[PDB]
């Protein structure tokens, strides 16, 4: 995945 | 990056909407190096992110919203979409068309309007 690919999945698994 | 919805409303539970969004104000080479996405906001809880199509084309979801709701993202035309099948009453909420740039020590979020959707029997 790249750098924004990550944060992206960070966000999307935030309650 | 400016950002504007289209669509929302009220649904029956079951039902589809669309909701899209323009980005203005960033050329196409700019926005293409950026993420499109949505994010949701029910009172009382936080903006959290349910979907968004990365720099590299890849559509990414939330698990409660994976397989019900597609997010689409026409590059050319600085655009992205988020069709929303087979609603229940919790998708309730405001949503919001949503750019993250990478900005290299830090990411820099674009907002749009936000749009009310309802799911109501």
């Amino acid at each position: 995945p790249s750098r924004l690919e990550e944060e992206l999945r960070r966000r999307l698994t935030e309650p | 990056v400016q950002l504007q919805e289209s669509g929302g409303g009220l649904v029956q539970p079951g039902g589809s909407l669309r909701l899209s969004c323009t980005a203005s104000g960033v050329t196409i080479s700019a926005l293409n190096a950026m993420a499109m996405g949505w994010y949701r906001q029910a009172p009382g809880e936080r903006r959290v992110m349910v979907a968004a199509v990365s720099e590299r084309g890849n559509a990414m979801y939330r698990e409660s919203v994976q397989g019900r709701f597609t997010v689409t993202r026409d590059f050319t035309n600085k655009m992205v979409s988020l069709q929303m099948d087979n609603l229940k009453p919790e998708d309730t909420a405001v949503y919001y068309c949503h750019v993250l740039e990478d900005r290299v020590d830090s990411f820099h979020d674009y907002w749009g309007q936000g749009t009310q959707v309802t799911v109501s029997s």
